[PDB]
């Protein structure tokens, strides 16, 4: 009936995806075995001729090494080896071999893998992409993937969560790069875009979890806590539901401007968890704290174009329109002047799940809040100094006109940035 | 077809008409190892090859050629997009 | 997938292809006599990279073993591991090599060439993917120059996709074991900058202080210094042989080390290193990891960081940790020695990690950078060779084997345009 | 009442028949020893006085070399050794040897097996060839053969499933002549002929079971799942019973044009069936898939003259109507104007069984889609031009003019080749 | 059935018979004493092939040993399988050869033909079907070559349907063990081609470099090089000895070998050869055995195939494998070096393949090529021809047998005609 299309691009979605994979058949009672000892996991699930459960979802990269770890992990079991994809050579970071020489030639596998996974839903609500932004198959291959995909269907949402480079920590040199070709070749096909950021996330497990140790395995448990929340209107019940199609439609203004941040509370451990009570309030002022988002953005510097939030557990919708009530009156958030709506609240009775030998502690409440901001260029200015501090000097680009590419895509790609960056200004 | 494959077929109409009875191709002293082994429980002085009896089978022509393994180590092939074979 | 060939090359090359060989073997648990005895899954994983199957559940190393005078190669096959090796896989000449570049790559060369080119091929179909080369050097002999340079060239015109590392070993500054040094290091240059990709250059000077000072060493016999070199060259393909939070394929590095196609010429690095009685009061933690390797002295070439800058950087990690430390580590390096590093590159440095430790220890790293200050080395075997060219020493030698002197002239050129591009973007 | 005479030319053919009369007794649940512990298996047995099933069957040869292998098999207590015939000498791939010399002595033999086997059955349903052209029984006596047969029946019914030669792999270099030769003469004689090849399958076994040592033993395996699910109908119940004159009248509209592909759905291995639910929808997608198809023809090419389904298992009628709808709206797929129907389905109630030791697995569906494509004329395109290509030299020819040929046959045998092509294109 | 006749003329071929026939007895495991020993029914089902039955249960060769000087026969009949030859298969006289053709071809060889084919026509008849004939040359001897054409064209004109194999070593191009051997090898040319049908050549030259470089022998007495003749002449016919599931007579090899009826001098090798060391460490895979029989090196003759392209060739494995992938190896093959093949024909390979391999083995091959390379071989000798006869030398003993000089004049021009065949179909 609703069902979604989970994909994981590059080594980041195969990464949380294991994490939100953990979660799901967890919260169901799914056996890593595919079965279970209707249609609370239909939107993730297919049940076969008898007791297992095979999980919608698709595994993509060119490496072959972490593909191959998920087959030999405890969850190999629940994966029709047909899902995992791998490639014998990467793409080493350069975006023309994820996206212009090895891309071309396996997408016809993967269109192959969704072909026979769309028909099995009968309705189907959108694709889910765990994409990575600044590598070679993330950028390069995804990219190529969403063309693809609007070719085939349009109709159809796609909506993604993708990594962004984070300004200082850069694991990579060449990443402005990739990521410049991937934001102008995803724009015109995805129609929302999530942006998160690593770093954001690991001084949040700093503050509120106080774990001087952070893994990339805590901020990938995070990630699923969050989508857990937001897929919860669709696979439970709960007063004032929410589904992609209403939810997207109040939250894009302008086909551009579909580029927004997240935040997520209560964060607490089990120990902060017993001196504590959890009223609506304040897990509603810790999800619009600029600290508590997932992304390196402050949005004291813009406004709010439109705002949605999605609680758990045991809420009732009094509280909440109180809550927001002390949002809207408060001076330090702002909101543009065309909108004296653009709060699109969701209930769910099902409280968040917890995973055992995980970070997180069991809570009865939680919010997850999504909002459209124009402050985001200004991450997005920082992306447009570096390219051309590297492209005047045309740097690593013989690496990209050996592989297939030509130069016009950097000033192609680098127009519409402009372009986009005057859009968000336009706002103003 | 000719001479010597007609007598090959008119054995083997005989052979197919004839019941096997799943013989064993070979029989040796029954009775008189079941006697050897029954003097053996008491009287307890029994030739050796008394005792013993011997029994064979077709088996199978052939004569054990090692495996071929039929595949390689899963670390150097894989399927057509990354895969194990079974 | 991502089978990797290996070269020897010279006395040295086919010596401490001995230790690396040596090492690798009890990484992956197998023994002398070809059989795998080692616990885990993980040591066959990867294990095709470094070898081929056999009869009886046997592996043997995918390395090439060439030098004249055959000699040494006793010494090998009489070494303790040389049992491992196919002797098919040892191309050998009975006449000498005389130091003499020309009969090393003009005679003699051609002589095996032929052969070494059938062995090449050989196993070279036996990969499924075939990563790239690896190659051991000695640039001061006959062998070691003349032969590589010769076979290197051969390598590149029918595999010109992939990539062809190199781990040569430099001429001293200060020492010279033999005389007509420079000229077979300037004859090679003039073919390392055209038919390579990645040129890791190091000189058993700055080997001999890292054995002094650190280990406290009294006598390091070769056998140390290969001991050093076998761990750094085990030390760089941890990702294409183990798990990582955050895997580099050489291709990755490659591109995310040389802006430019002739500024290949790196500077290694090991990390931990220590005496038996330091050991036990050190603690292995990621902050010890990083300053050791960024240090001034661990750089197994004879130059000093200090007086250049560093175009590139990066630095691989193994065993469990947490990749923020690594991310936040960098991130210091970054700022306070900011002299050091270039502007026109926001982040100039990669941050990886593999999920597998050494045997016996439980954390190590690996330094890596491309600076300007390696053209110190090109300045100073420019003045040794254009003293004695300026007099045409030994210089019959060379003509005995058809060469000229305009071959010697290029080749000073060349090195003089190439500490040229390395002054440019050394801005002080 | 309902009963077929199987025919068994050639290697190839004979070889196959130890597939399907391997699968028939077990299908049936006859032992190896003729007699299991009505109409069930009448159709492909016929109860002798007492006890025994002899398969009604016959297996011809000029090769003693493989004929006496069933003849010292498991499977000789099965067949009477006045069936198995034999000969002291082979076509040795010439046509020329199997069709004028040699077959021209042994047929008057056959011919009396057939009027001994053709008179014990009452209603005579039809023959059911196994050709395998590309060697020299196949092609020259089979087609002396159904000569012989078309001048006592005529009005009976000859089906044919005959191997052809593969474009890219190919075991005989002289095979392109013999099958033109074969075609001449077999045209104007049989009414309907399935066509295959190798290499269509070896690629099934690869993508679909994953088996990466496919030997003859595997194809015939497939070959006799074809067979079983197109004849169920004559031995079993079921909606849309299906015979051979009703088969026929609705498959071939031009006499000329009788040649068909082939196709079979599902075909995965155990593993790949728990992870699934195999759909009515699903099956007759991947039926229609033209990477499942047993030739190497794309049928994108041209369209679909007309088309038929023998499906198996759990099937109700409703939904075949609705996925034949399904497949009609589709663009891909094409039709040519004179053909509005061309969908001639069928269903019975017995699953398919499988074989201990085969490749599939068991379920309780399966679909075998046949074909008339006029699409199928390229690959009678390259027999085509490697027939001329070769006799503008007029190699070989010397064999086939030193054994009762002349060059008035290639030249016969050339026309009516160009006049079937251009058939292919009247009716566009 | 197929049963063959085997003849050894000469010393050489009366020795290489004596190890054939040595090789075989154990293949079936027959013992000295001439009693069977072995274990299977594959020993027993077409051991007729080879030999007659004798009183009391033993097995004697159908063979028949021709020579002068009956000094060698006392050999053979002395070594440790003589006892196994009926004394009364050996037709000898005691005057010698002298290596003078004219003698063994003309005067001292019509004394025994009467005698020979009184040998031969008896035990002709002792054959169901007679497959064919099969000699053993020395085409520089008098006896060999003298004689054995002699005999020849005597069977021709008596047997010819059947066909006449020649395994007939031919002169050293660098190696002169006689004088007169030029003279010895035209003057039988003249008589093979016309009375012929396959027509191996083999060179021990190339002998001693295959066990030289390969098999790493020290000293190759002549018994070595015998062991390798012994070796494939035992490969050809095992299909019609053992099971095989594409089985390969001898008239299908000719057909898909000889398009024309003079290209009937082929090129033949063995594999996989290897020494004691070098067993330990190859793994036996298709792959290997298919690379080194298409190694320019395996060719037994003095022939080089870079310098010309393969008409045909043809591989006979022998072995448990798989079909499919001697099916793309030779596919793989005739994709890469296009150049070595011709255009005229599509598919230029015959690939066979038997179910038993060799005694102790587990997988071998059997590499037969006509290509246009051996051209070469009779440029030579038709130089060392024209140069003596341009002098008459050694001339007078030929004209003291009755000959003339028309007789050399004729020889001489019908090689030159020969060798202007194979340059018309190399195109270069
Ligand atoms: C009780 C204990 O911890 O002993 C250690 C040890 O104390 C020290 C001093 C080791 C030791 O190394 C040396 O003494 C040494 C001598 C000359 C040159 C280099 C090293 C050690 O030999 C080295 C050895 O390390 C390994 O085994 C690594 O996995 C290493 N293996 C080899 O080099 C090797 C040794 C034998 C045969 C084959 C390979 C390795 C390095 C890179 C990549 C893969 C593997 C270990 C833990 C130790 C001893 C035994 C003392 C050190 O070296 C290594 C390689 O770890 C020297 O500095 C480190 C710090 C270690 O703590
Ligand atoms: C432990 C083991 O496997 O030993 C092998 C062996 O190592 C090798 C080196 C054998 C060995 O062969 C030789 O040493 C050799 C010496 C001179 C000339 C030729 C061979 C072997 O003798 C050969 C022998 O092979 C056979 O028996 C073949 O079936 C062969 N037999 C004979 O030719 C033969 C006949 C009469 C008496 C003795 C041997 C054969 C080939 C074709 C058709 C029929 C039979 C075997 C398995 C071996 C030894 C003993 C070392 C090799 O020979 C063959 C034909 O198998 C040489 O290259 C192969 C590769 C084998 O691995
Ligand atoms: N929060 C978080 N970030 C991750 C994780 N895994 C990878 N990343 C980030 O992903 C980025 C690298 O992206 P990749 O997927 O490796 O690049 P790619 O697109 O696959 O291109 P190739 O490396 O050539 O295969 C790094 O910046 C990582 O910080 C994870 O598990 N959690
Ligand atoms: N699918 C399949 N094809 C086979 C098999 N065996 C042989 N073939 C192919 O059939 C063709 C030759 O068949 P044969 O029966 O040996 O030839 P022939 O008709 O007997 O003619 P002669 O060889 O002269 O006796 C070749 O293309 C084979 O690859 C098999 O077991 N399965
Ligand atoms: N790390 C290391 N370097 C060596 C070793 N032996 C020699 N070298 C260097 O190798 C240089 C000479 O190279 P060599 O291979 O002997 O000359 P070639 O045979 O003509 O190529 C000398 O300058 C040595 O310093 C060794 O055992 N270990
Ligand atoms: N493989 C092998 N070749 C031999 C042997 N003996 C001789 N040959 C060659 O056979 C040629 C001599 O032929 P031969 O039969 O002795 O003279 P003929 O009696 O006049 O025919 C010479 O080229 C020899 O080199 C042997 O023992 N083994
Ligand atoms: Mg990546
Ligand atoms: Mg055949």
């Amino acid at each position: 009936m609703r069902e979604v299309i989970s994909i994981h691009i590059g080594q980041a979605g195969i990464q949380v995806g294991n994490a939100c994979w953990e979660l799901y058949c967890l919260e169901h009672g799914i056996q890593p075995d595919g079965q279970m000892p209707d249609d609370a996991f239909n939107t993730f699930f297919s049940e076969t001729g008898a007791g297992k459960h095979v999980p919608r979802c698709i595994f993509l990269d060119l490496e072959p090494t972490v593909v191959d770890e998920v087959r030999t992990g405890t969850y190999r079991q629940l994966f029709h080896p047909e899902q995992l994809i791998s490639g014998k050579e990467d793409a080493a970071n350069n975006f023309a071999r994820g996206h212009y020489t090895i891309g071309k030639e396996i997408v016809d596998l993967a269109l192959d893998r969704i072909r026979k996974l769309a028909d099995n839903c009968t309705g189907l609500q959108g694709f889910l992409v765990f994409n990575a932004v600044g590598g070679g198959t993330g950028s390069g291959l995804g990219s190529l993937l969403l063309e693809r995909l609007s070719v085939d269907y349009g109709k159809k949402s796609k909506l993604g969560f993708t990594v962004y480079p984070s300004p200082q920590v850069s694991t990579a040199v060449v990443e402005p790069y990739n990521s410049v070709l991937s934001t102008h070749s995803l724009l015109e096909h995805t129609d929302v875009a999530v942006m998160l950021d690593n770093e954001a996330i690991y001084d949040i497990c700093r503050r509120s979890l106080d774990i001087e140790r952070p893994t990339y395995t805590n901020l990938n448990r995070l990630i699923a806590q969050v989508i857990s929340s937001l897929t919860a209107s669709l696979r439970f019940d709960g007063a004032l539901n929410v589904d992609i199609t209403e939810f997207q439609t109040n939250l894009v203004p302008y086909p551009r401007i579909h580029f927004m941040l997240s935040s997520y509370a209560p964060i607490i451990s089990a120990e902060k968890a017993y001196h504590e009570q959890l009223s609506v309030a304040e897990i509603t002022n810790a999800a619009f704290e600029p600290a508590s988002m997932m992304v390196k953005c402050d949005p004291r510097h813009g406004k709010y174009m439109a705002c949605c939030l999605m609680y758990r557990g045991d809420v009732v919708p009094k509280d909440v329109n109180a809550s927001v009530a002390t949002i809207k009156t408060k001076r330090t958030i702002q909101f543009v002047d065309w909108c004296p709506t653009g709060f699109k609240c969701g209930i769910n009775y099902q409280p968040p799940t917890v995973v055992p030998g995980g970070d997180l502690a069991k809570v009865q409440r939680a919010v997850c809040m999504i909002s459209n901001s124009t402050a985001i260029g200004e991450i997005f200015s920082r992306l447009d100094h570096k390219f051309d501090l590297m492209y005047a000097k045309r740097a690593f680009v013989h690496w990209y006109v050996g592989e297939g590419m030509e130069e016009g895509e950097f000033s192609e790609a680098r127009e519409d940035l402009a372009a986009l960056e005057k859009d968000f200004e336009e706002v103003g | 077809m000719d001479l010597k494959q007609q007598v090959k077929n008119y054995t083997m109409t005989i052979r197919n008409t004839r019941p096997p009875t799943m013989i064993k191709e070979q029989d040796k002293s029954e009775f008189s190892h079941f006697r050897a082994l029954q003097v053996l429980a008491n009287g307890d002085e029994v030739p050796y090859e008394a005792t013993l009896r011997n029994v064979i089978h077709d088996g199978a022509r052939q004569p054990k050629l090692p495996p071929r393994q039929t595949q390689k180590h899963p670390g150097y092939i894989r399927n057509e997009s990354g895969g194990f074979f079974t | 997938m991502r089978e990797i060939v290996h070269i020897q090359g010279g006395q040295c090359g086919n010596q401490i292809g001995a230790k690396f060989w040596e090492v690798v073997s009890d990484e992956h648990g197998i023994d002398p006599t070809g059989t795998y005895h080692g616990d885990s899954d993980l040591q066959l994983e990867r294990i095709n990279v470094y070898f081929n199957e056999a009869t009886g559940g046997r592996y043997v190393p995918r390395a090439i073993l060439m030098d004249l005078e055959p000699g040494t190669m006793d010494s090998v096959r009489s070494g303790p591991y040389g049992q491992i090796f196919r002797p098919d896989n040892f191309v050998f000449g009975q006449t000498g090599a005389g130091n003499n570049w020309a009969k090393g790559h003009y005679t003699e060369g051609a002589e095996l060439i032929d052969s070494v080119l059938d062995v090449v091929r050989k196993e070279a179909e036996s990969c499924d993917c075939l990563q790239g080369f690896q190659v051991c050097h000695s640039l001061g002999g006959g062998t070691g120059s003349g032969m590589g340079t010769l076979l290197i060239s051969k390598i590149r015109e029918e595999y010109p996709d992939r990539m062809m590392l190199t781990f040569s070993v430099v001429p001293s500054p200060k020492v010279s074991d033999t005389v007509v040094e420079p000229y077979n290091a300037t004859l090679s240059v003039h073919q390392l900058v055209e038919n390579a990709d990645e040129c890791m250059v190091l000189d058993n000077e700055a080997l001999y202080d890292i054995c002094f000072r650190t280990l406290k060493l009294t006598t390091p016999t070769f056998g140390d210094l290969n001991h050093l070199i076998s761990a750094v060259m085990s030390g760089i393909t941890c990702c294409l042989r183990f798990p990582g939070q955050l895997n580099a394929d050489l291709r990755k590095l490659a591109v995310n080390l040389i802006p430019f196609p002739r500024l290949h010429f790196f500077m290694v690095g090991f990390t931990p290193l220590t005496s038996r009685g330091s050991q036990q009061y050190r603690a292995l933690t990621v902050p010890e990891l990083t300053q050791q390797m960024w240090d001034a002295k661990n750089m197994m070439c004879a130059a000093d960081p200090r007086h250049g800058r560093y175009l590139t950087a990066s630095a691989l990690f193994r065993g469990r940790m947490s990749t923020k430390e690594v991310d936040e580590q960098m991130l210091n390096v970054q700022n306070k020695n900011s002299s050091y590093f270039v502007e026109w590159i926001p982040n100039n440095v990669k941050s990886s990690v593999c999920d597998i430790p050494p045997k016996g220890l439980k954390m190590s790293a690996t330094f890596i950078g491309n600076s300007t200050a390696i053209q110190e080395m090109f300045k100073r075997v420019s003045e040794q060779f254009t003293a004695m060219f300026r007099r045409k020493a030994f210089l019959h030698w060379y003509t005995g084997e058809g060469m000229d002197e305009m071959e010697f002239t290029e080749a000073e050129s060349n090195m003089n345009d190439l500490v040229s591009e390395y002054q440019q973007y050394q801005d002080a």
